[PDB]
C-alpha cells in the first residue's frame, strides 16, 4: 500500500508544475492572509486597551478604526482572491489531463477504445478527473495555509510574550502525536470492517440493478428486509469505525479548547499578580492578552480546515491511480507518415508477409499475403475470431503492422492519415451515429452538400422510404434516446453516409449481419452497386450467391489460406468446401 | 422547496435523534462562543482589577467557567458529530428503502426511457444527496438560527441596543444571505447539470463513433464542438466559484461589520456607565466567536441546490404511473398452463414506431416453442409482455384461456418462470442467489439442484457460503447462465420463458444447457428465445421473428420443406 501511494503522489506533484504560477499566488496570499490576520489582532488589540485601561475616547482612535477596516476589507479581497487563484490553478490541470487524456484516447484509436464500455471512458474523463481539482484548488494551497499562518501567530506573539507563543507551540508536536495513538486503534477497526463494508457499501446499488430479477421472482418484498438488515449493518459497523475518526479529530478540538482556555488563565492571573513567569522583565500589558487571544483560535483554523479538506487527498490519488496506469499503459500505435496519394482512382492493396499487431502488443493477424489490384472486389470468409475485421481494421489505419501492406505502391504506413483516410470509406458491423440528427449523419462525410445530392444520398440507400415513419423527417434527433432507428433503419443511414463521397477503397464489414428481410435487401442492393465502382474489399458469413465477386479469400487463425473465384473454390475440396458444405450456420 | 416535502416525511420518524444531534450542535457552538467571550471578559477584567484586589477579584468562578466551557465544547463537538451522523445514517435506510419500494412497481417501464447504466448510479447519489439535507442544510441553518438568538437574549441584560444590532445583523445574514444567493446561483446550477451531461453526450458518441468520425473526417470537427462544449462548462463552473468566493468574503465583511460596531457602539456605554470597561470585550468577543455559528451557514446555499434538484430528479422518477395495473382476486396457480396470443400490439412509449406490429402465437401446456430472430426484431419485448412488464396496446394475452392482466402479481410470478438475457449476480452468498429463487428451499435442496445444473465446482471451499458476487467471486459467462436456470429450477412453474440461454456460449457449453433444459422441462411449458440455430429439433414448434412479425411458424421438419427464411438461416 505505502509503495504506490508514494508513487502516485509524485505524479500528481508533476502535474501541479501545471499552474505553478498560480500554486505560488496561492502560496503567497496565504502568507498575506496569516500578516492581515496579525494586523487586525494588533489593531484590536491596541484598540481596545485603550478604551478599556486608559478610558481613551472612540472618537480619539479615528486613526486605528480606520487601519482596522482596512485590514478587515483587504482580509476580505484575500479570501476572495484566494478562491478564485485556486479555482485557476485547479482548472488548468484538469483542461490539461483531459487534453492528455483525449489525445491519448484519438491517437489510440478505436482499436483500444473498443476496450472498455463508453460509459468506462467517460468516468475517467469527466469522474476522476474532475476528482482532482479539490486537491489542487483547496488541500494544496491549504497545506500552505497550515503551516506559514500557526507559525505567524507563534512568530508574532514571541516578541510580546514567550508562554503565549508556548502554549500554541506546545501543541504543534502534541497534535501529531496523539492523532497516531489513535490511528493504531483505528487501524484495529477500519481493518476489521474493511472488508464488510466495502461489501455492504455496493450492496443497494446491486438490489436497485437487477431489480428487474426481484420483480421476475416475487421477491421485491424480501428485499426490503435485506436493504433494512443490511443498513443496519453498515450503520452499526460504520459508527464503531467513526468513534474513533472523530476521536482523532477531536484531538484538534480538545488542544484547541486548551489552548484558548491557558492562554485565559495563564493571561488572566498574570494580570492578577499571579503567574509572573512567561513575560520579558519590561511589563504585562492587556493589549498583549488580547492579541493572544484574538490569535489563539486562529492558530489551529488553519490546521481545522485541512481536516475537512484531507479527504481531497484520498479521491485525487484514486483518481490518480487509475489516471497513472492509463497514460503509462505502452499503447504501441499505427506510425503516422507525411506520404499522400494524389491520384483518386482505386486503390491496388498488396500485402507481404503483413502481421496485424494489437495496441497492447499481441498479434491479431499472422502472415498475410493477397494481392488486389484497382478496380477489383473482394470478399473475406472465414470463421469466427480468424482476424476478418483485424485485416480491415489495419487497412483503416487503426491497428499497427509490422510486415508490408502497399497501397498504389506507397506503404501503408508511409501514408498519411488525413490523406489516406479521404480516399477510405467502410460500412462497420454496427451502425454507430455519432451526429446530432439523422441528415447531421448522412452528410457526416461532407457537410456542405446541397439538397440535390443530399436527396439523391437517401433514395439510393432507401433511407427516404422510412423518413415519414420518423417525426422530423430527415432532420430528427437520433439516438437511443430520441427517435430509436433500428438496427435494419440505422444500417441503410451508415450506408448513405458511407456512398455520400466517391472513395478509393470501400471497406464493407460484414453489413447485412443482423438486420431483417426488407432492410438486408435494400443495404446489401446498394452495396452490390456500390463495391463496382472502385475496389472494394468486403467481409460476410451468407458465403451465397458470392459467385459475383471476383476473388475470395478464407482466412484461419490470421492467414489468408485459399483465394480465388467463387466457381474454382465451390467445386475444388479445400477450406472453402468445408466453410460452405458444413453451412452448420450457428447464428 | 415544495419537492423536498415527500423526503422531509421520511425525516419526521427518527425526529429525536435528529433533534438531539441539532442540540448538541447549540450547546458545542454556545461553549465555543461562551468560551471566548468569557475569555475576552476575564482578560479584560483581570486586567482593570490589576495586582490589586488579587483576593477581591473573584477569578476562581471565571476560572471554573472557561474550564467547564472549554470541556464542553471538546465533548460536544464529540457527540454533536456521533448523533448526527447516527442519526443521518438511520434516515439513509429509510430513503433506501422508500426510494427501492417505490421504484419496484415501475422497474422494468418507468426506467426504460433513460439509459439504466447510468440512471441507478444517478440514483443512489441522489439518495446520499438527500441524506445530507441534515448535515449540510437544516443542522447549521437550525443551530444558528437558535445560537443566534442566545445570544441575543443572552446578550440584552447587558444592553438592549447592542444585542439586537448584533442579533439583528447576525439574525439578517443567516435569513437573506442564504435566499440571494441560491437565488443568484439558480440559473449557474441548471446550466452546469446540463452542461455537464451535454459534455458527457458529446463525448461518448465522440468515443463510440471514433472509427466512423476518423475515417469521414469529422473526428477535430466534432472534438472542437466537445472542447467547446467543455468550455462552456467550465466557464459555468468558474461562476458558482464566484459565488463562492463572493460568499466567503460577504461573510467576513459582515463579521467585521459587527466587530467595529461593537467597538464603535459599546464603546459609548454598555448599559448606563459610560466607561464599561471589561463590557467592551464581552461585546467584541462575542461578536468576534459568535460568526462561527452562520460559518457552516455560508455554503448551505450551494448544498441547498443540490438536494432540491436530487429531490426533483428523485420524485418525477418515482412520481409518475406503473403501466400495469395488477388485481387483487387472489387467483390460484394453476399446474399446467397454456399460452394464447391475439393480435398482440406494443409500441415503446415515446416512439413512433411499432415495436410487436402484430402477433398470433398458441402454445398449448407441456409444449416446447422456439422463437428465432436477429437483433433487435422483438423477442424480448415480447418476453416481457408476458411478465406483464407493458401491456399490449392492442391485442389479448390468455393463460388457460383467462387473461393474464386479470392474475394477482402474487400468484403471476409463481406461474411464470423466466431466466432473463441478461443474469444478474447478486451481491449476496451462493445460497441467497438461489433462495431467492424458492425461500423455502433446505441447504441440501439447493445443493442438488447446484450440482445437476453443472455447477458442482461451487460447493467446494464453503461453497455455499462463498460470497460470490460483486466485492467477492465473480462466476464466468458460461456459469452464470448456469445458475440462471438453477434459479428457474429451483422456482418451479408451469411456463418457463428463456431469453437466449445460450447465447455467447461454446458448443460444449451450449449441448449441456440445451441437453439440460430438455430433459428438467420436459413436464413444464417452455418458450425459448434463440438467437442460435443449434438443438432447435426438440422443440415442438418453431416459431421466427421479424421486425416484430412472425413470418415462419411451424415444426423444424415442416420449416425445412418450404423454402423460406428459416430455410435462409442454415444456408445463406
Ligand atoms: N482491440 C483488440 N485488442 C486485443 N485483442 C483483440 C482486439 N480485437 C480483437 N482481438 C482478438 O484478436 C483476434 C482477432 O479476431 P477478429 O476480431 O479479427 O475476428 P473476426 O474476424 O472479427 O471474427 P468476427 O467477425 O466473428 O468477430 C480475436 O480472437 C480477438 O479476441
Ligand atoms: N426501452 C426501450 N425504449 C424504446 N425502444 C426500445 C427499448 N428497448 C428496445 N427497444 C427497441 O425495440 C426493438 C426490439 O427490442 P428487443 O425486443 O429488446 O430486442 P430483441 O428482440 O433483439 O431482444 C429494438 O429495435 C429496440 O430498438
Ligand atoms: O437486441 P438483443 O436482445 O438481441
Ligand atoms: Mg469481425
Ligand atoms: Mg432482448
Amino acid at each position: 500500500n505505502k509503495s504506490r501511494q508514494k508513487e502516485l503522489t509524485r505524479w500528481l506533484k508533476q502535474q501541479s508544475v501545471i499552474s505553478q504560477r498560480w500554486l505560488n499566488i496561492s502560496r503567497l496570499l496565504g502568507f498575506v492572509s496569516g500578516i492581515l490576520i496579525i494586523a487586525q489582532a494588533w489593531f484590536m488589540a491596541r484598540i481596545l486597551q485603550h478604551m478599556i485601561m486608559e478610558n481613551i475616547p472612540r472618537e480619539a482612535l479615528l486613526l486605528p478604526f480606520t487601519l482596522l477596516v482596512l485590514t478587515f476589507v483587504l482580509r476580505a479581497w484575500v479570501v476572495w482572491l484566494r478562491e478564485r487563484v485556486g479555482y485557476h490553478a485547479g482548472q488548468h490541470i484538469r483542461f490539461a489531463i483531459r487534453r492528455q487524456v483525449l489525445d491519448r484516447l484519438q491517437q489510440a484509436g478505436p482499436a483500444w477504445i473498443q476496450g472498455k464500455p463508453a460509459g468506462s471512458w467517460a468516468t475517467l474523463v469527466l469522474e476522476q478527473i474532475d476528482d482532482m481539482h479539490d486537491y489542487y484548488a483547496r488541500y494544496l494551497p491549504q497545506m500552505a495555509l497550515a503551516v506559514s499562518v500557526p507559525l505567524l501567530i507563534v512568530v508574532a506573539i514571541f516578541p510580546s510574550n514567550w508562554a503565549a507563543a508556548l502554549i500554541l507551540l506546545g501543541t504543534a508536536p502534541l497534535i501529531p502525536l496523539f492523532m497516531a495513538l489513535v490511528g493504531m486503534g483505528a487501524a484495529d477497526a477500519n481493518r476489521r470492517n474493511f472488508l464488510a463494508l466495502a461489501r455492504l457499501s455496493g450492496h443497494f446499488l446491486d438490489r436497485l440493478r437487477g431489480m428487474e430479477t426481484l420483480r421476475i421472482f416475487g421477491r421485491g418484498e424480501a428485499e426490503i428486509e435485506s436493504i433494512r438488515s443490511a443498513s443496519e449493518d453498515f450503520r452499526q459497523r460504520t459508527m464503531e469505525v467513526l468513534r474513533l475518526a472523530f476521536l482523532s479529530s477531536g484531538i484538534l478540538e480538545f488542544f484547541t479548547s486548551l489552548s484558548i482556555a491557558l492562554v485565559a488563565v495563564y493571561f488572566g492571573f498574570s494580570y492578577l499578580g499571579e503567574l509572573d513567569f512567561g513575560h520579558y522583565d519590561t511589563g504585562v500589558t492587556l493589549a498583549a492578552g488580547f492579541l493572544a487571544l484574538i490569535l489563539a483560535p486562529e492558530f489551529f483554523q488553519p490546521l481545522r480546515d485541512l481536516g475537512t479538506f484531507y479527504h481531497a487527498k484520498a479521491q485525487a490519488v484514486g483518481a490518480a491511480d487509475s489516471l497513472k496506469t492509463f497514460m503509462e499503459t505502452p499503447l504501441a500505435h499505427p506510425q503516422r507518415g507525411e506520404a499522400e496519394l494524389a491520384s483518386t482512382d482505386p486503390v491496388t492493396i498488396e500485402a507481404e508477409e503483413l502481421f496485424i499487431t494489437s495496441p497492447e502488443g499481441k498479434t491479431l493477424a499472422g502472415p498475410l499475403n493477397f494481392t488486389l489490384p484497382a478496380g477489383q472486389r473482394a470478399v473475406l470468409v472465414g470463421r469466427s475470431g480468424s482476424g476478418k475485421s483485424s485485416l480491415l481494421n489495419a487497412l483503416s489505419g487503426f491497428l499497427s503492422y509490422q510486415g508490408s501492406l502497399r497501397i498504389n505502391g506507397i506503404e501503408l504506413r508511409d501514408l498519411s492519415p488525413e490523406s489516406w483516410r479521404k480516399h477510405l470509406s467502410w460500412v462497420g458491423q454496427n451502425p454507430q451515429l455519432p451526429a446530432a440528427t439523422l441528415r447531421d449523419n448522412v452528410l457526416l462525410a461532407r457537410p456542405d452538400a446541397s439538397e440535390q445530392e443530399l436527396q439523391a444520398a437517401l433514395d439510393n440507400a432507401w433511407v427516404s422510404e422510412f423518413l415519414p415513419l420518423l417525426p422530423q423527417g430527415v432532420d430528427t434527433p437520433v439516438g437511443d434516446q430520441a427517435a430509436r432507428l433500428s438496427v435494419g433503419q440505422a444500417q441503410r443511414v451508415a450506408v448513405a453516409r458511407a456512398l455520400l463521397n466517391p472513395c478509393s477503397l470501400l471497406l464493407l464489414d460484414e453489413p447485412a449481419a443482423s438486420l431483417d428481410a426488407h432492410s438486408e435487401q435494400r443495404v446489401m442492393e446498394a452495396l452490390n452497386a456500390a463495391s463496382l465502382r472502385q475496389t472494394t474489399l468486403m467481409v460476410t458469413h451468407q458465403l451465397e450467391d458470392l459467385a459475383d465477386w471476383d476473388v475470395i479469400w478464407v482466412m484461419q487463425d490470421g492467414r489468408i489460406i485459399e483465394q480465388g473465384r467463387y466457381a474454382e473454390l465451390s467445386v475444388a475440396g479445400g477450406p472453402f468446401a468445408t466453410l460452405l458444405a458444413h453451412r452448420q450456420e450457428e447464428i | 422547496m415544495r419537492a423536498l416535502l415527500p423526503y422531509l416525511a421520511l425525516y419526521k420518524r427518527h425526529k429525536w435523534m435528529l433533534s438531539l444531534g441539532i442540540v448538541l450542535a447549540i450547546v458545542t457552538l454556545l461553549a465555543s462562543i461562551g468560551l471566548l467571550t468569557l475569555s475576552g471578559w476575564f482578560l479584560s477584567a483581570s486586567a482593570v482589577a490589576g495586582v490589586a484586589g488579587l483576593y477581591s477579584f473573584n477569578y476562581m468562578l471565571p476560572a471554573a467557567g472557561v474550564r467547564g466551557a472549554a470541556i464542553t465544547r471538546t465533548a460536544g463537538r464529540y457527540f454533536e458529530r456521533l448523533v448526527s451522523h447516527d442519526a443521518t445514517f438511520r434516515v439513509l435506510q429509510h430513503l433506501r428503502i422508500y426510494t427501492f419500494s417505490k421504484l419496484l412497481p415501475l422497474s422494468p417501464a418507468g426506467l426504460a426511457r433513460y439509459r439504466q447504466g447510468e440512471l441507478l448510479n444517478r440514483v443512489v447519489a441522489d439518495v446520499d444527496t438527500l441524506d445530507h439535507l441534515y448535515l449540510r442544510v437544516i443542522s447549521p441553518l437550525v443551530g444558528a438560527f437558535v445560537v443566534i438568538m442566545v445570544v441575543t437574549i443572552g446578550l440584552s441584560f447587558l444592553d438592549f441596543t447592542l444585542a439586537f444590532t448584533l442579533g439583528g445583523i447576525m439574525l439578517l445574514t443567516l435569513f437573506l444571505m442564504p435566499p440571494l444567493f441560491y437565488r443568484a446561483g439558480k440559473s449557474t446550477g441548471q446550466n452546469l447539470t446540463h452542461l455537464r451531461g451535454q459534455y458527457r453526450q458529446q463525448l461518448t458518441a465522440w468515443l463510440q463513433g471514433q472509427a466512423e468520425l476518423t475515417i469521414f473526417g469529422a473526428s477535430d470537427r466534432y472534438r472542437t464542438q466537445l472542447e467547446n462544449t467543455e468550455i462552456q462548462w467550465l466557464e459555468a463552473q468558474r461562476r458558482q466559484s464566484e459565488l463562492t468566493a463572493l460568499s466567503q468574503a460577504i461573510m467576513l465583511l459582515i463579521g467585521a461589520l459587527a466587530v467595529i460596531l461593537m467597538l464603535w457602539m459599546a464603546s459609548g456605554g454598555v448599559g448606563g456607565n459610560a466607561q464599561p470597561g471589561a463590557l467592551i470585550a464581552l461585546f467584541v468577543f462575542c461578536a468576534l466567536a459568535a460568526f462561527e455559528a452562520l460559518a457552516p451557514v455560508t455554503g448551505a446555499f450551494q448544498h441547498l441546490g443540490q438536494v432540491i434538484a436530487s429531490a426533483v430528479r428523485i420524485s418525477d422518477l418515482t412520481d409518475q404511473k406503473p403501466e400495469v395495473t395488477f388485481p387483487d382476486t387472489q387467483t390460484r396457480v394453476a399446474d399446467r398452463v397454456s399460452l394464447t396470443l391475439r393480435d398482440v400490439q406494443f409500441t415503446y412509449p415515446e416512439q413512433s414506431q411499432q415495436a410487436l406490429k402484430g402477433i398470433s402465437l398458441q402454445v398449448n401446456a407441456g409444449e416446447h416453442i422456439a422463437i428465432l430472430g436477429r437483433t433487435g426484431c422483438g423477442k424480448s419485448t415480447l418476453l416481457q409482455q408476458l411478465t406483464r412488464a407493458w401491456d399490449p396496446q392492442q391485442g389479448e394475452i390468455l393463460l388457460n384461456d383467462s387473461p393474464i392482466a386479470s392474475l394477482n402479481e402474487a400468484a403471476l410470478r409463481q406461474t411464470i418462470s423466466v431466466v432473463p438475457q441478461r443474469v444478474h449476480l447478486f451481491s449476496a452468498t451462493l445460497r441467497d442467489n438461489l433462495l431467492l429463487a424458492s425461500p423455502g428451499s433446505s441447504d441440501e435442496a439447493l445443493s442438488e439442484i447446484l450440482r445437476r445444473v453443472g455447477l458442482e465446482k461451487l460447493l467446494e471451499d464453503a461453497g455455499l457460503n462463498s460470497w460470490l458476487g460483486e466485492g467477492g467471486r465473480q462466476l464466468s459467462g458460461g456459469e452464470l447462465r448456469r445458475l440462471a436456470i438453477a434459479r428457474a429450477l429451483l422456482h418451479d412453474a408451469p411456463l418457463v420463458l428463456l431469453d437466449e440461454p445460450t447465447e455467447g456460449l461454446d458448443a460444449t457449453t451450449e449441448s449441456q444447457i440445451l441437453e439440460l433444459l430438455a430433459e428438467m422441462m420436459r413436464e413444464k411449458t417452455v418458450l425459448m428465445v434463440t438467437h442460435r440455430l443449434r438443438g432447435l429439433s426438440r422443440f415442438q414448434q418453431i416459431i421466427v421473428m421479424d421486425n416484430g412479425q412472425i413470418i415462419e411458424q411451424g415444426t423444424h421438419a415442416e420449416l425445412l420443406a418450404r423454402q423460406g427464411r428459416y430455410y435462409q438461416f442454415k444456408q445463406g
